[PDB]
């Protein structure tokens, strides 16, 4: 068969790791409610590299529009979960 | 539609007295029916029955019980006339019987 | 005996050529007619059969069971027609046929000379009945019920015609005359015990034997009406008639081969008599009851005595007779009510008077009550049982007992009580069901009056 | 000698028929737009046979008598109790697109068969590639499921793809509001109930999925409605349009054989519309379907085949 | 394809087949197998697609390696004896050679893997062709050298076809799987007596291949490829899903039925050579075959399934295309059993 | 025998493992087919040759005739699958199943 | 009272790709109606020449 049923926990797991994978982010200042811009003090280009490597982690493409809304690891979370429905 | 299927709703079962108070149970057909009651009670109650077990009665004696009670009655009255046995532990002759000749 | 396969035959072409209402009147009328002809076959010659030809021949055995499959069809057609009422012409002709050459496979296989020639109709007649079952049965369980029927059957007939073919190239023939008269002793081997098996168990399982009989109440109770008939009457008495041909050429062997058969059949006797007791389906009753019956049988031909041989064929006759009347007084019900549910339709005496004393002449003779030829078989084989050891008659006794039990049970609880309030649709018994029940019973009190026309050749 | 692969092989062939003015030619349009008459005046003008709009009872019009059977032993659906109930939950609206989408594929094959086997053209008033508006328009009115789409498309990608497109795609244009004012004009109380939206979507439809790709594979004469009553106008037009574009220059004798073998024999065209897919919509049970059958096979010249229905007058029987 | 290519090419492939039948130089037999072997592939591929592609290519490497086999035979035994003609083979090991080569070539287990999915990746025409004419020249060959063959190895690759095409039949839902699996456990059947005697491997041919007409042609009849597609035959055609249903029974070799008779007499074949075991399990495993056999009657014409309604359209018309045998064959696949003895015919 | 026989007979040994052996590309095998042929014709030709079987001269020219057919029609198929797919791999060819 | 006959739900059995759905078969998918495969996007890339300068 396919892949497990994949589940919330995992996800938030694997965008933890791909975010904590990312050299301008403290590993241990680093939360699932930290904002970008503000907790992380990311720029708005920084955020772009972020999302790209999302789409690199979980093998689907991630418009724009829906991108620029992004702006917590949470968000994220809530995103993928929504586009590969995922309830728990 | 929350429904499956497009099917006929089950029918309810029509009884044969509405329409024909005296109907026999055989068709919707009065006449029909009638005839097929005619023709049901005279072929198994008159035809089979009646007759059948007349000539089942009837039938010749060919299992030869009759023949069989006369020659038991002849054997018998000659064998008691003479003395002989009634009958013989052997079936058949032992002058016909050729044992093997050595039992050791 | 040709003079009954033609007209047989017959019987296809002039229902296929009948009008669109006129079927059942044809059908009924020379079906009566060809058992009025198959009625001449009861006069034997006592010493030996009446060979006809090469091909077939009449028995002692086999004229019963051929009067009692001829008479069958035309009560098969009356209790057909009621639920067949909605069908299309086409339809009713092709049932019609079914039924046409189930009794034209069962006419050939109770006369042939040759045991292949026995095998081949004796499983042809399976095509037509699994076609009845999952054609024209009610629920959806009739097809799970078919392939039971076809499998249990198969999986005991294929090494019985490996078996056949074995021994005909061994010795030489088959036909039943060659084989009686050149019989000899089958020694005590491994290949002779499994040669047994082989020619034993396809037999053992169309009684059925208790452990193989899990075929039996799927297949009664899922087929129709007349499918339900041929079922207990007839299709049942193949594996006795079988056993009865076929053991000639077993001995000695039959004489500790037949432990295992008869301790099962006793004590399943006993089994399904309990389980009769405790039964929510009014037709799964009456087949458990027709596998209590067929143990007795199986014990009756494995004891191998005269009286045993005698027994067997009076139970046999009975027991067809009466399980078809009993399923035919279900069928009735079931019609009324549309459940086959004992316990939905109670104080049916106080409705319909008439078919109470129905039920309890059927309920009567299936505990056989004397004289009827049901006590007459089963007091036979009891006392060969009892000759072949005393310790049988605790069993017997158990069985009689129980037996009484559950056929009360029955006719307590569909007929006596206070009826069933809300239950307002029982209109008045029809003719045509009054008379099959009566074309069903009065054959048995008549065969009461001659006894030695179903005693079978042992007489 | 029926056609088949003999009479391929010794003589007939399809190409030495085709004589310029074939053009499979379908005029298409939004509701109540006057395409009828054009299309009618376009046959009449260049000499085509001019096939009517395919209805409920189109498939009626070509088997024993043209006489029309009932509705429920023929199409099973009604376009006015569409138009009254297009919501109504016992699957009219689907059933009527799909029954309609059929009769369409029916009428494209019988039209293709006469081209190919009398050279003579052909004039539709719409086609299995148009009728994919209406599905669209029910679809965005909320008056089907997404399933009964997917099942359409299924439908058509295993039906449409074996067919060649029309030579020439005439649309006539009229505007929403007009179409709404010849409605109310017309009289049919049921065309009353059409609403603005389910004009709106059919006439966007068209505009932006159906012109587009037969433009890509045919040519497409675009009309107004005032421009559309000069049918000598429009059959200049048309008398003066290169056919370089689409599959037919591509065709030979054997594309040509395989398409005539096909386009004959309506139980191979049919195929694929009774596939094993069950919409509620359109699934019907075993009684209801034994039912309907026999009743079908009680019509008077039906029960057998056509030259065997002796209740029909049909004579010499048994020497047949 | 023009229909004069694919007349050229169904009588060549009849032709190589013949070749086979009637040579007695062992070169002469390849040549057959090749040619035949030619002409089939395009047939395979008349009406193209992927899938038909795909099994013209397994079908090519399968039947390549079959013969590369075959004439590497053919080249020991000729090693070993200066001998061209088809007798006897004088090398166990050329002749293990042989029989590996034609079984691959009817497709026997455990060389069974190529038929079920070149049936299925191909049309019904073809899937009759390829289940019917292309078993005659493997099976002619191996008669001609049946004194020869080691029984062990041959009744071990019979007896593994009958199992393996009753358990994969069990499995299928589209139907030209069922009908490989079907064949594949009739070669086991048929292969199993050869050994013993070739008359009755001839019979059980004939009635084998009668069959397989039958319900190829009734398959095309109603053109259905799945079982949910022929579950709609009764709503517009109850008369060849009854025929259906009856050739069907015939197939699983229930009496009195024409199927019946192939089983009879190799089952007593065999046991006039002292072989009670094996005929035995034979029976006992072909219950599967009856038993998916009768799984399709019960879902195309013993119950009535659900019905579409576009089926009203089509109940207006009539057959274009009439097919000429198919009267014929149901009566021999089903109404043959009384003429037995004909059998002597054969031999 | 002589041993350039069981030289020749382990070449078609090995050729057959190798066909029946798959990498990826179809074109390999094809390649192994045509070995086995080209060792078939190679024994043939030595037992024909030492046994001085005059008319068997022309047997191995039949045998080649074949193979080129073998090859023709192997190529043909190769030239289908990889327009279908855009590559040789057989790892392509599995829609259909057992 | 009517005899049963076979639903949706009871056909269903035998739509599937293959009886007896195990865990690995059941992402097989029935093929198509005809047997046509939509065609994939294996776009062949065209040779890419410099021609010149030199
Ligand atoms: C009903 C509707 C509801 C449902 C129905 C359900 C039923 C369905 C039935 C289906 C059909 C069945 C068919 C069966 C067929 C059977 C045929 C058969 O086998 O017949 C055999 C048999 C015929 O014998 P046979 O083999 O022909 O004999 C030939 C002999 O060699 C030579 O014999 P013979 O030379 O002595 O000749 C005698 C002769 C002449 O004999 C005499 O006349 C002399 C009699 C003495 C008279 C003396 C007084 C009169 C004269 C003096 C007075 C006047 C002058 C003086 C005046 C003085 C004034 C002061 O008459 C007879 O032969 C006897 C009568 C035969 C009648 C047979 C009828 C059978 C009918 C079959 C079908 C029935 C269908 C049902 C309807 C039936 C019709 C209603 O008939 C009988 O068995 C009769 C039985 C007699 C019994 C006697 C008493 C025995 C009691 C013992 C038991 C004690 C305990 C209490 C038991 C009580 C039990 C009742
Ligand atoms: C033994 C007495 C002898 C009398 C001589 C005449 C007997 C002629 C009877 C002919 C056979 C009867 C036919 C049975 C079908 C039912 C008929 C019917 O529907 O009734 C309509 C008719 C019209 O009434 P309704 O006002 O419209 O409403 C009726 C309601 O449905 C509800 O009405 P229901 O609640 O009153 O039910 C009707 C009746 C009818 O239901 C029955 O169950 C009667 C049948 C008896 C049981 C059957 C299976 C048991 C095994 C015995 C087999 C014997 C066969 C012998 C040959 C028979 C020839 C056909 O049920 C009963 O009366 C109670 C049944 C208890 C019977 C116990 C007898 C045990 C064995 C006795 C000895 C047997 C061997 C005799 C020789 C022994 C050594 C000397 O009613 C009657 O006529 C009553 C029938 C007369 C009672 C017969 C009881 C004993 C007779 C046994 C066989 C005769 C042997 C003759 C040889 C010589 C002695
Ligand atoms: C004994 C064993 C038991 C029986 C054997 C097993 C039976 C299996 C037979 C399967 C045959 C397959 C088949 O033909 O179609 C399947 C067919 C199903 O197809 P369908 O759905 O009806 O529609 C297919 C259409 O044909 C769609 O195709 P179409 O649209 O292109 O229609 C073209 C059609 C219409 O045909 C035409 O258009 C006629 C035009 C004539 C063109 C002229 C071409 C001539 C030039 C070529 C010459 C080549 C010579 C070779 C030289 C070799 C040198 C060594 O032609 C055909 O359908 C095929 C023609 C078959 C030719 C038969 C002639 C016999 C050849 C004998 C060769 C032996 C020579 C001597 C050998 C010496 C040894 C070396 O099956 C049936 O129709 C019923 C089954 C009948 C089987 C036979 C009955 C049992 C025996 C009696
Ligand atoms: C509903 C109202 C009920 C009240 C009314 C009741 C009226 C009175 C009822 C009581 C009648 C008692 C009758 C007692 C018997 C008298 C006649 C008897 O003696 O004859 C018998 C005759 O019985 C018949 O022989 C046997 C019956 C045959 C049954 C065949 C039925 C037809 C076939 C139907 C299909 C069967 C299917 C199953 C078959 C296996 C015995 O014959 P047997 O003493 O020797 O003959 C001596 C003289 N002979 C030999 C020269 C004749
Ligand atoms: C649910 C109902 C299904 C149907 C029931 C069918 C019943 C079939 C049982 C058959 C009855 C007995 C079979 C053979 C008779 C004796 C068997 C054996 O145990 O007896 C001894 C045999 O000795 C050993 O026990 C050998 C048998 C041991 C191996 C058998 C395995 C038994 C385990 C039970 C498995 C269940 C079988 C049924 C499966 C469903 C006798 O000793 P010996 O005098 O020296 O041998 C006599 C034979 N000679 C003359 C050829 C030498
Ligand atoms: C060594 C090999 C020996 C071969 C013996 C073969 C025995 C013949 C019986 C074949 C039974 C096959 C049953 C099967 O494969 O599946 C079980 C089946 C699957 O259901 P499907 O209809 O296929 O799918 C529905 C969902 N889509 O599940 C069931 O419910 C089965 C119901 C009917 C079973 C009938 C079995 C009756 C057996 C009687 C006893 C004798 C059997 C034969 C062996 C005898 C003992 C030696
Ligand atoms: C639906 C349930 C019904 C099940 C009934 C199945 C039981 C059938 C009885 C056994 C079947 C096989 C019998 C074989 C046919 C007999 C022919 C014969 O006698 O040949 C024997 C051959 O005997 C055998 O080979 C028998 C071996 C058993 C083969 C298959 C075994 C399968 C299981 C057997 C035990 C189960 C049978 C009873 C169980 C009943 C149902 C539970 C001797 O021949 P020769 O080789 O010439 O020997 C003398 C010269 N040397
Ligand atoms: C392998 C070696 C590769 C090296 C070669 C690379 C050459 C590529 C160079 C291409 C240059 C461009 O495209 S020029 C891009 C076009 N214009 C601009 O960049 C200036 C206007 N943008 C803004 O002012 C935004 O506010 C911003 C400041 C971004 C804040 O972004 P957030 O606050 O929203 O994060
Ligand atoms: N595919 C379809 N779906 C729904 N309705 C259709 C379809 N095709 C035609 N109709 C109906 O046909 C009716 C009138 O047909 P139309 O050609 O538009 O007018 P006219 O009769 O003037 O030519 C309209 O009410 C339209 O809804």
């Amino acid at each position: 068969s396919d892949a497990p049923p994949l589940t919330l926990e995992a996800i938030k797991d694997r965008v933890l790791y791909v975010l904590k994978l990312y050299d301008k982010i403290d590993p241990e200042k680093l939360s699932v409610n930290s904002h970008f811009m503000k907790d992380l003090g990311l720029d708005s280009l920084d955020q772009v590299e972020i999302i790209m490597a999302m789409e690199d982690e979980f093998g689907f493409e991630i418009p724009d529009i829906d991108a620029e809304k992004l702006m917590c690891p949470q968000e994220i979370v809530d995103y993928i979960a929504d586009k590969k429905d995922v309830y728990e | 539609p929350t429904i499956r299927l497009q099917e006929d709703p089950d029918p309810e079962d029509e009884n044969l007295y509405e329409k024909n108070p005296d109907s026999h149970g055989y068709d919707k057909d009065p006449i029909v029916d009638l005839w097929n009651m005619r023709v049901v009670f005279f072929f198994g109650f008159s035809i089979v029955l009646v007759l059948g077990s007349t000539f089942v009665a009837y039938l010749p004696d060919y299992r030869m019980q009759e023949w069989a009670r006369r020659e038991a009655e002849r054997l018998v009255k000659y064998r008691e006339a003479n003395g002989l046995p009634l009958m013989e532990s052997n079936c058949f002759d032992p002058n016909k019987i050729q044992l093997p000749e050595d039992e050791d | 005996m040709l003079k009954i396969i033609i007209p047989t035959t017959m019987l296809l072409p002039m229902t296929w050529m009948s009008k669109h209402n006129m079927i059942w009147i044809n059908a009924t009328v020379h079906s009566l007619l060809i058992s009025l002809i198959s009625l001449s076959l009861l006069n034997q010659l006592g010493e030996n059969s009446l060979n006809f030809s090469l091909t077939f021949f009449s028995d002692s055995l086999s004229a019963p069971l051929l009067v009692l499959t001829t008479w069958l069809l035309p009560l098969m057609l009356m209790a057909s027609q009621s639920h067949l009422s909605k069908e299309t012409t086409t339809r009713k002709k092709l049932y019609i046929t079914m039924l046409i050459l189930l009794q034209l496979f069962l006419i050939m296989t109770f006369t042939a000379t040759e045991l292949i020639l026995f095998y081949i109709l004796f499983e042809a007649t399976l095509v037509p009945t699994l076609i009845i079952i999952t054609r024209w049965g009610n629920q959806t369980e009739r097809l799970n019920a078919g392939l039971y029927f076809l499998f249990y059957t198969l999986a005991g007939s294929l090494p019985l015609l490996v078996a056949l073919v074995y021994i005909q190239n061994t010795t030489g023939s088959l036909n039943f005359l060659i084989i009686h008269y050149w019989s000899h002793p089958l020694s005590n081997s491994w290949s002779n015990i499994f040669m047994w098996l082989a020619c034993i168990m396809a037999f053992m399982v169309k009684m059925p034997l208790y452990g193989l009989h899990l075929w039996l109440p799927k297949a009664h109770v899922e087929a129709p009406i007349a499918g339900s008939m041929v079922l207990a009457a007839v299709l049942l008495k193949l594996g006795g008639y079988g056993m009865m041909r076929i053991t000639t050429i077993l001995n000695p062997l039959t004489n500790y081969m037949a432990y295992p058969f008869l301790m099962l059949s006793m004590w399943g006797m006993i089994m399904t008599s309990s389980i009769c007791l405790r039964q929510t389906d009014l037709k799964s009753l009456i087949a458990y009851s027709s596998v209590s019956h067929m143990a007795l049988v199986i014990v009756a031909i494995m004891i191998q005595t005269p009286w045993s041989f005698m027994g067997a064929t009076a139970l046999m006759i009975a027991h067809g007779l009466t399980s078809s009347m009993l399923f035919c007084l279900a069928n009735t019900n079931y019609e009324r009510v549309h459940s086959r549910t004992m316990i939905l339709a109670r104080g049916l005496q106080t409705l319909l008077p008439l078919m109470a004393t129905w039920w309890l002449v059927a309920s009567l003779t299936n505990l056989a009550l004397p004289p009827s030829i049901n006590l007459i078989g089963e007091l036979f084989i009891i006392t060969a049982s009892f000759s072949w050891s005393n310790i049988t008659i605790i069993l017997m006794g158990m069985n009689m007992m129980i037996t009484a039990l559950y056929s009360l049970y029955m006719l307590i609880t569909t007929q006596r009580g206070k009826y069933t309030h809300h239950i307002n649709n029982i209109k008045p018994s029809f003719t045509r069901e009054n008379a099959l029940m009566a074309l069903h019973i009065l054959p048995l009190l008549l065969l009461t009056l001659n006894p030695k026309m179903i005693l079978g050749p042992l007489y | 000698l029926q056609y088949g692969p003999l009479a391929f092989v010794l003589g007939e062939r399809t190409t030495r028929k085709l004589t310029e003015t074939s053009k499979v030619i379908t005029v298409d349009g939004n509701i109540c737009s006057g395409k009828g008459r054009l299309a009618r005046e376009i046959a009449e003008k260049l000499g085509l046979r001019h096939f009517p709009e395919a209805g409920i009872h189109y498939a009626d019009s070509t088997t024993g008598d043209g006489k029309p059977l009932d509705v429920q032993l023929s199409g099973n659906c009604s376009l006015e109790k569409f138009y009254d109930d297009p919501k109504s939950n016992d699957g009219n609206s689907y059933r009527l697109q799909s029954w309609l989408y059929a009769s369409r594929l029916l009428q494209y094959a019988d039209a293709l068969e006469h081209l190919l086997s009398t050279g003579q053209g052909v004039v539709l008033e719409r086609s299995i590639y148009s009728d994919f508006v209406f599905l669209e328009a029910m679809y965005r009115q909320g008056f089907i499921r997404k399933q009964c789409v997917e099942h359409y498309n299924e439908v058509k990608k295993v039906t449409a793809c074996e067919y060649l497109p029309p030579h020439v795609v005439v649309y006539v244009d009229v505007p929403v509001p007009e179409i709404q004012s010849r409605i109310q004009k017309k009289g049919n109380p049921h065309e009353m109930k059409i609403t603005a939206a389910y004009l709106q979507d059919i006439e966007n439809a068209y505009k932006k999925t159906f012109l587009p790709e037969m433009s890509e594979k045919c040519e497409v004469l675009q009309y107004s409605a005032r421009e559309a009553e000069d049918a000598e106008k429009v059959v200049e037009d048309i008398e003066y349009l290169k056919c370089d574009k689409g599959p037919w220059p591509d065709q030979d004798d054997r594309t040509f054989h395989r398409l005539r073998m096909l386009v004959q024999n309506k139980l191979e065209v049919l195929n694929y519309t009774t596939i094993p897919v069950y919409l509620p919509e359109i699934t019907i049970g075993a009684h209801q379907s034994d039912r309907v059958f026999q009743k079908f096979t009680e019509l008077p010249g039906r029960k057998y085949s056509p030259g065997y229905n002796e209740d029909v007058g049909d004579k010499w029987i048994w020497l047949k | 394809m023009n229909p004069i290519i694919y007349t050229t090419l169904i009588m060549t492939v009849m032709s190589g087949t013949m070749l086979v039948m009637i040579s007695s130089h062992w070169l002469l037999i390849w040549i057959g197998f090749e040619m035949n072997l030619l002409a089939m592939i395009p047939v395979l591929m008349k009406n193209f697609n992927p899938r038909a592609t795909e099994a013209a290519t397994k079908y090519f490497l399968t039947q390549a390696t079959a013969s590369m086999m075959l004439m590497m035979a053919i080249i020991i035994n000729l090693l070993y004896s200066g001998q061209w003609t088809i007798t006897k083979m004088f090398n166990p090991v050329a002749m293990t050679m042989m029989t590996m080569a034609l079984a691959m070539k009817l497709g026997l287990s455990p060389f069974h893997f190529w038929v079920p999915e070149v049936t299925q990746g191909i049309s019904l025409q073809a899937g009759l062709l390829l289940l019917t004419w292309q078993k005659l020249a493997p099976l002619s060959v191996l008669c001609q050298i049946s004194q020869s063959i080691n029984p062990n190895l041959m009744l071990t690759m019979a007896m593994l076809s009958i199992l393996i095409g009753g358990w994969g039949g069990l499995n299928q839902t589209q139907l030209r799987k069922i009908m490989a699996y079907s064949s594949i456990a009739h070669m086991g059947w048929m292969t199993a007596v050869l050994p013993y005697n070739t008359t009755m491997t001839i019979l059980n041919l004939l009635i084998y291949i009668t069959m397989t007409l039958a319900m190829f042609m009734l398959l095309i009849h109603s053109s259905a490829t799945t079982t949910l597609s022929l579950s709609h035959t009764w709503n517009k055609m109850p008369v060849i899903t009854s025929l259906m249903m009856v050739t069907l029974l015939s197939m699983g070799g229930l009496p009195p039925l024409s199927g019946f008779m192939p089983k009879w007499m190799i089952i007593q074949e065999m046991t006039k050579n002292e072989s009670i075991i094996m005929p035995t399990l034979m029976a006992m495993t072909a219950l599967l075959n009856l038993y998916f056999y009768m799984r399709l009657a019960y879902s195309s014409s013993l119950t009535m399934f659900p019905s579409t309604n576009n089926m009203k359209m089509k109940w207006q018309f009539e057959h274009t295309k009439q097919m000429k045998l198919l009267p014929t064959m149901i009566v021999l696949s089903t109404l043959v059993l009384p003429m037995t003895p004909a059998l002597s015919s054969l031999n | 025998m002589p041993l350039v026989y069981m030289n020749i007979i382990m070449a078609f040994a090995i050729a057959l493992a190798g066909l029946l052996m798959y990498r990826s590309h179809l074109m390999s095998s094809l390649l192994c087919l045509e070995g086995m042929m080209l060792s078939l014709f190679i024994m043939s030709t030595l037992i024909i040759l030492n046994t001085h079987f005059t008319l068997a001269n022309m047997m191995p020219i039949i045998l080649l005739v074949f193979a080129a057919c073998e090859a023709a029609l192997g190529l043909s198929l190769l030239v289908m699958v990889s327009n279908t797919y855009g590559t040789d791999y057989v790892q392509n060819l599995n829609l259909l199943q057992c | 009272a009517r005899q049963w006959q076979p639903d949706v739900e009871w056909a269903e059995q035998f739509g599937g790709a293959v009886m007896y759905p195990t865990k690995e078969t059941a992402h097989w998918k029935p093929p198509p109606w005809n047997d046509v495969d939509p065609p994939k996007d294996t776009l062949v890339s065209n040779l890419t020449l410099n021609f010149g300068p030199q």
